[PDB]
DNA sequence: AGACACTACGAGTACATA
DNA sequence: TTTTTTTATGTACTCGTAGTGTCT
């Protein structure tokens, strides 16, 4: 019944590996209308939301909304037969209990077939709030992960503040401190580098550092993130290729 | 100063298998052995400063003459003894080809066996198992307790004994012959008596008398060096009269600061090993040193404490 | 490679079966054993057979170092055409990689048997492996080290599989109870090994007389390889060993072993040890030692055992009570004592102390005869049990806090005793229609039917409701289930 | 004596590489023709034969065949000291103990002289023989490498199935199964398929002795793979003037 | 008030990571002239002494001798904080406490602000060694760095040797033993590539492979390296930068 | 530019303690 | 005749994601 045969191993690969060490065992479930993955981790910080498109795939057909299981490291293992010239179709059945995988390539003298067993997991509620949010800044995500991974060293606290039209990610450890200030820039020659800044009022939030380094794994997608801040509702973090998309809800402290 | 002088016990160090006063049983044994070859595995163990690691190292020099530095294999407690050690190091040194003659061995020395962790010397006895023929091993520790029973199955014990005086004081005579140094007979019963069976002490405490001196006397080592703490504790101990015991740890173990730790655990041992009075009394003044010690480690360690546990010990023996 | 290269042990090694030492059994039962392997593959392993070998596809070994075990193994192995193979701790032994290439190895052929020899009619079974495993006591504890990998080995297997180890009935051995078939290799008997003595002397040009293995193999307690190397050792120097120096030999070479937490009870209730005599013969420090030995379980076996011995060594004008009583406060006083080493501060260098108020001394108080069986110390177990019961009435408690308001110990001693008669008294004088009653009263507390299971078994004395429970009819106990199911 | 040079020390030590993660002590027979060395695994599953002739050596010298046991380890450390334009040459005097390992640079005059202390290997040397094989077949190394990459991912077993001449390689794991379908297509004229198929057979391998063996896949460009039910299978990297070939016995055919 | 600023942010952290892993804690000297730092090993078996004068600096001030007692653990952390097209500035107050760095991009508009935590290292370090030495060679880094790496695989001991005209590294351990022999040469074509050497007396010394193998991560500042050795003499090995140098004194081993 | 052997530092798991 | 007993730092092993120099 479901059919879908993707562009290229490679773009699957790195949706799947924007999320790796995140969570481990999640329910793809897929319409018609495109395949959403909702999936919440234990320390309840974090609401892993992805979404593609059916105009992400060179093509994608189904009739029904079915639910798919799996773990994400044998999801991953079945990835790793993956070349970058050949492309996979997905293959699903009424009887959800293994995915078939078929793996061609342009030479039609060779092609590669594989199975993913399905889990049975208890799904989680989609969370697709659209509270309001204070801030909203778009940053490359080269960049967000390297000051984050960069901040991550001093102290795993990282506080940002948007004031005055400046952005500030501080982080105070016992050896010393760390303050990175940016302004808004608008570029007109590489339109993918930019730093956008829309403020309404100013934020001063704090975060964890390991979680931020779980949401920059998802750099490889896009090439520029989204960062809404607010107050008073968790912090979301978009990343968007083309047209499929990831989010990451981080409540607060 | 620029540079110093050799110690007279490394200067002197035995390298010939006859200069050693130890065990004369085990000496000649090890001496027919090197004579003859083919020298089996080995566990010698005793107490430290008796001729063990000498023992050993003149073996393995005498057995293999200048293959010394390709045949013998040395791994002391300093240097990381292991599984993996075990596993890849050892194993390649047994396993490594070198012609020798045809009765001599590739030699494993082994200092401070009993330091060895469980999973190395469980892995070492197929080791020195299927290369019998071409490697053998010679443990030296102090407690052959501490190595595993597969282990000592596979190899001779070799329990090294205490030196009597006979032997120490011919050693002493021959190093102050080869030295040329003034000396006394009481100053040599001194220095025998402080050393109790320790030929390392006794050469160290007799080079450092010579060194701060010059005339090896009784004045001299006792000034230099006190008397031995056991025996100190045990005449406290054995005292008939609570006034004598009270004045004995006050003078030789308070007043020349001696730690109540050290001691209660002074007086511990040697009620443990003590044989003068019963078992049962025994157990009675161990029973009353625990409860001091109980004390003593809280950090209520003062003097009152010790001088009560005297007057309970004297209560007990007050029948 | 010559012949004084090789140790006395080496080049007197049994060449086959028939110079083995004692243990004829154990040999025999693992030949028939492995002869019927393949008899037993072919029918899955359900037909045991008269020897009752053959439902186990795996064998273990055990018994002290140094009888015979590996040697009769590779005897066996070499004698049946089995192709060989053999690894142990000194190789690398983990989860990682020992796992996968036994795994490739458990039903895979050999190459080495393929390209020696298989064109004559010797055996159509050295094309299979023989995986024995020696020093498999010398594992990793946990299940990164193998012993649970090897365990679960010994159940799918097409190879059969020998096990050797030194020490049998270990915690990290508890896997192996009912997986492969136990055999137990003993103490060697006197004539055999002097039989081999006598050969390998008159080989030597050793001079020996027939008196002095009795005393040789009792002071080493049934080891050829450390007797063997024992004559090895000194007929270098003495040519010629009889009744004169054979004292200074045996005291020379006695086998210092640590002493199982059984023998360690015995010696230390053994009333000759304190006597006036047996006191400057086995002194304070050696008592001592037997502790040392094992310090785990030698005081808890004493506190089991100290009041089940018939004392000789009692004080005229003291009977058995007193010396019980002078026993028992010092068991408490060593209980202080160890409290006081295993909590904070880490005052370890107490454990000679506790050595003496713990078992020592309450051994000396008590000791004599053994009068019945010594018995292994039941506070393990009881305690085990007790923290089960506390983990219940936790559970209990923290289910019903919303409306007891009351602690652990106020919830078992009072509350229990009314909710025996709340819930489980109305089935038996009303029958089956009290259910909802009781189902009321339990979600009031927020009871669950595991918890009204847990209850049930805190009473003690003229409360046990164990047979209670039976006497109920098994229509109403089908219902409440049926109820509380819904 | 003896004294082997070789052209480029990147040859040997890519022979060494190929087989250095399946056993660990080798015995290098070296005699009149050149060098001979058979080595078993310690599972004693996969046997490892190697033959470089004379005229794979800039200059040749022996007065007699000798043996020498080498550790992979520690000759893998050796060699990796080396670099990729050097004259490797192999010395080895009366009585050997160990041997010496010359790299002459081209370029300059800078010799680096190593030691490598021999083995007592212990073990028999056993005789190969050529039979029939019911299939034969030759495919690219690095295609098979990556086959191999992808199925041992699921499980340690591998199912190969040669059947209407058709190549199956099947694994069967706990995540679902892998399968894998050829077709030999004879076209670069380097990079064909050459098969001749007989018989229909049905083997099953371990991925780890698989993998261990598609390691060697930097001595040539396709791999010989010869097939038989009843005897082991034939993995062959051919050489300039040798091979190196794997004899890996299949599983228990229930 | 010291203030200084880099031409390149990146060589201050080539400078630290030569001294990251054999260094736990330093102590910069900051005077009229340039930075001067000198630290003694945790086993005390090697002594590293960098020097970097005003040359280096795009701009410097100071108006009185500075003493930054610090670590290396969080400074290469500060460091690594930075970027490849950033310049650094290095700044501290008139009482040596709490250096501050700043990361300025000059492709873009971006501030980078770290603190760094100074600590009180009583220990003074201004010992200076001006000795003549029996041997004096230079040498790629690169090439002497591959022969050390080559050589730390066989044993823990390394010895150099300097005869006629001759350069000789033994390793002998227990898998085996192994001599690299070079000579002197002048090359025309490269002059990054030649090997010189000035002996007055035969040397022969043995050193450790762990600090052997610390000595040549410095190999990523210079393209040559110098060694001056002598009998029973901390051994020399320079990296010459193009406003100072890195020198480590290193101890041999008794024999 | 990139893939993957080599590798070293970090969380896990036990094991003694006179 | 048969299996657990807290916390506390030192010791040893292993798998382990990770960071970086090297090879088709
Ligand atoms: N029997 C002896 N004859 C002469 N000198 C001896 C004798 N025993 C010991 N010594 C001296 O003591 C020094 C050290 O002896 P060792 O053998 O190292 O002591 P040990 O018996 O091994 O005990 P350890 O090492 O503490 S376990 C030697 O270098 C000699 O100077
Ligand atoms: N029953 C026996 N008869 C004769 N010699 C024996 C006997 N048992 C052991 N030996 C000798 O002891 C040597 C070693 O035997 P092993 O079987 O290796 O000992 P073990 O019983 O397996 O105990 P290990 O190896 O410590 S687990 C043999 O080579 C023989 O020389
Ligand atoms: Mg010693
Ligand atoms: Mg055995």
């Amino acid at each position: 019944m479901l059919e879908a045969k993707f562009e290229e191993a490679s773009l699957f690969k790195r949706i799947i590996d924007g999320f790796k060490d995140c969570v481990q065992l999640v329910n793809f479930q897929c319409k018609e209308d495109g395949i959403i993955a909702q999936a919440v981790d234990d320390s309840r910080v974090l609401l892993v939301s992805l979404e593609i498109g059916v105009e992400a795939f060179q093509e994608y057909r189904c009739d029904h909304p079915v639910t798919l299981g799996m773990d994400l490291t044998s999801l991953s293992k079945i990835l790793r037969c993956g070349n970058n010239t050949d492309t996979l179709t997905l293959i699903a059945d009424n009887t959800p209990d293994s995915i078939i995988l078929l793996f061609e390539d342009t030479k039609k003298d060779r092609i590669a077939e594989y199975s993913l067993k399905l889990m049975d997991i208890d799904a989680d509620f989609l969370k697709i709030e659209e509270l309001q949010y204070d801030s909203t800044l778009s940053l490359p995500s080269s960049e967000f992960s390297k000051i984050v991974r960069d901040l991550s060293q001093l102290s795993d606290s990282i506080n940002i503040m948007i004031t005055k039209e400046t952005i500030k990610f501080v982080a105070d450890g016992d050896i010393g401190s760390g303050s990175v200030i940016i302004k808004p820039f608008v570029d007109m020659e590489h339109p993918e580098t930019s730093i956008k800044l829309e403020m309404d009022q100013p934020v001063d939030l704090t975060f964890g550092a390991k979680y931020l380094l779980d949401i920059i794994k998802g750099s490889s997608l896009s090439d520029r993130v989204g960062i809404r801040l607010s107050s008073e509702a968790p912090a979301l973090f978009q990343f968007d290729l083309k047209s499929g998309f990831l989010q990451f809800f981080l409540a607060p402290k | 100063t620029l540079s110093l002088q050799l110690p007279w016990v490394e200067k002197y160090r035995p390298q010939v298998l006859s200069d050693i006063v130890g065990n004369k049983e085990t000496i000649d044994r090890l001496q027919q052995i090197a004579k003859d070859g083919n020298m089996p595995h080995m566990i010698i163990s005793g107490m430290p400063g008796i001729g063990k690691t000498t023992s050993v190292h003149c073996l393995a020099h005498e057995l293999l003459g200048r293959s010394y530095a390709d045949g013998v294999l040395e791994l002391n407690a300093s240097d990381d003894r292991g599984i993996d050690v075990v596993r890849n190091q050892i194993k390649h040194f047994a396993q490594k080809k070198l012609h020798l003659p045809p009765g001599k061995h590739k030699i494993v020395i082994l200092d401070e066996a009993d330091s060895m962790t469980a999973g190395a010397q469980q892995a070492l006895r197929r080791t020195m198992e299927l290369y019998s023929n071409s490697t053998r091993f010679a443990f030296a520790c102090n407690q052959s307790n501490k190595i595993i029973e597969p282990l000592q199955s596979r190899c001779a014990i070799l329990r090294y004994s205490k030196l009597s005086d006979e032997d120490v004081l011919k050693r002493l005579l021959q190093i102050i012959k080869l030295e040329d140094v003034k000396y006394t007979n009481d100053g040599l019963e001194a220095i025998i008596f402080t050393a109790e069976g320790d030929m390392r002490q006794a050469i160290n405490n007799l080079q450092s008398t010579v060194a701060g001196h010059g005339l090896v006397n009784a004045d001299n080592v006792f000034k230099i060096v006190d008397s031995p703490h056991p025996l100190i504790v045990k005449k406290m101990l054995l005292a008939s009269n609570l006034e004598d015991s009270i004045q004995i740890l006050r003078t030789d173990l308070w007043k020349k600061g001696y730690s109540s730790i050290d001691i209660v655990t002074t007086s511990f041992r040697v009620t443990k090993n003590l044989a003068q009075v019963k078992e049962s009394v025994r157990l009675e003044m161990i029973k009353e040193i625990g409860l001091t010690h109980m004390r003593i480690l809280e950090g209520v360690g003062t003097y009152l404490q010790l001088a009560s546990m005297l007057a309970k010990i004297h209560k007990l023996n007050n029948k | 490679v010559r012949e004084e290269d090789k140790l006395w042990t080496v080049k007197y090694a049994p060449t086959n079966l028939q110079q083995v030492c004692g243990n004829k059994g154990s040999v025999m039962k693992l030949k028939n054993w492995l002869a019927n392997w393949e008899n037993s593959k072919k029918n899955s392993f359900k037909h045991a057979g008269k020897d009752g070998s053959g439902v186990f596809r795996a064998a273990m070994l055990y018994g002290p170092p140094g009888i015979g075990k590996t040697t009769a193994a590779h005897l066996v192995a070499q004698e049946l055409g089995y192709d060989i193979l053999e690894q142990n701790a000194s190789d690398v032994r983990s989860k990682t990689l020992l796992n996968a290439g036994v795994k490739n190895a458990l039903d895979n052929m050999s190459v080495v048997g393929y390209f020696k020899h298989n064109e004559e009619a010797q055996n159509l079974n050295g094309k299979h492996f023989v995986i024995i495993m020696d020093e498999v006591d010398g594992m990793s504890g946990g299940d990164r080290g193998g012993v649970g990998q090897l365990a679960q080995f010994c159940r799918k297997t097409s190879t059969p599989l020998i096990l050797i180890c030194n020490e049998r009935n270990l915690p990290k051995m508890r896997p192996f109870d009912r997986v492969c078939l136990d055999i137990q290799f003993r103490r060697p008997d006197a004539n055999s090994i002097k039989s081999r003595l006598m050969t390998i002397a008159i080989r030597e040009k050793f001079k020996l007389d027939p008196n002095v293995i009795d005393r040789l193999i009792q002071t080493t307690r049934g080891d050829i390889r450390q007797v063997i190397n024992l004559l090895s050792t000194i007929s270098t120097t003495t040519k010629t060993i009889n009744h004169e120096n054979i004292n200074e030999i045996s005291k020379a070479w006695e086998k210092n072993i640590a002493l199982k937490p059984f023998d360690i009870a015995h010696k230390m209730l053994d009333g000759q040890i304190y006597s006036d005599i047996g006191s400057r013969n086995f002194t304070l420090n050696d008592k001592i030692a037997l502790y040392f030995d094992d310090f785990d379980f030698t005081p808890l076996m004493i506190q089991e055992n100290y009041l089940s011995t018939r004392p000789s060594v009692l004080k005229p004008g003291q009977s058995h009570l007193e010396a019980v009583a002078e026993a028992a406060n010092c068991i408490s006083l060593g209980d202080i004592v160890e409290k006081k080493i295993r909590s904070s501060e880490q005052l370890w260098s107490l454990l000679p102390l506790h050595a003496v108020l713990s078992s020592v001394y309450p051994a000396s108080k008590v000791a004599g005869h053994m009068a019945g069986r010594i018995n292994f110390t039941a506070w393990l177990g009881q305690n085990s049990k007790s923290a089960k019961y506390y983990r219940l009435l936790q559970e209990i408690h923290y289910h019903t806090r919303l409306g007891t308001s009351t602690d652990k110990i106020g919830l078992r001693l009072d509350y229990l005793p009314t909710f025996r008669k709340r819930l489980l008294d109305p089935f038996l004088k009303q029958g089956a229609d009290a259910i909802s009653s009781v189902i009321e009263v339990m979600d009031d507390y927020y009871l669950t039917k595991e918890d009204w299971d847990s209850i049930m078994e805190f009473f003690v004395g003229p409360d046990v409701t164990t047979a209670i429970i039976k006497k109920i009819p098994a229509t109403v106990k089908s219902g409440f289930t049926r109820k509380y199911n819904s």
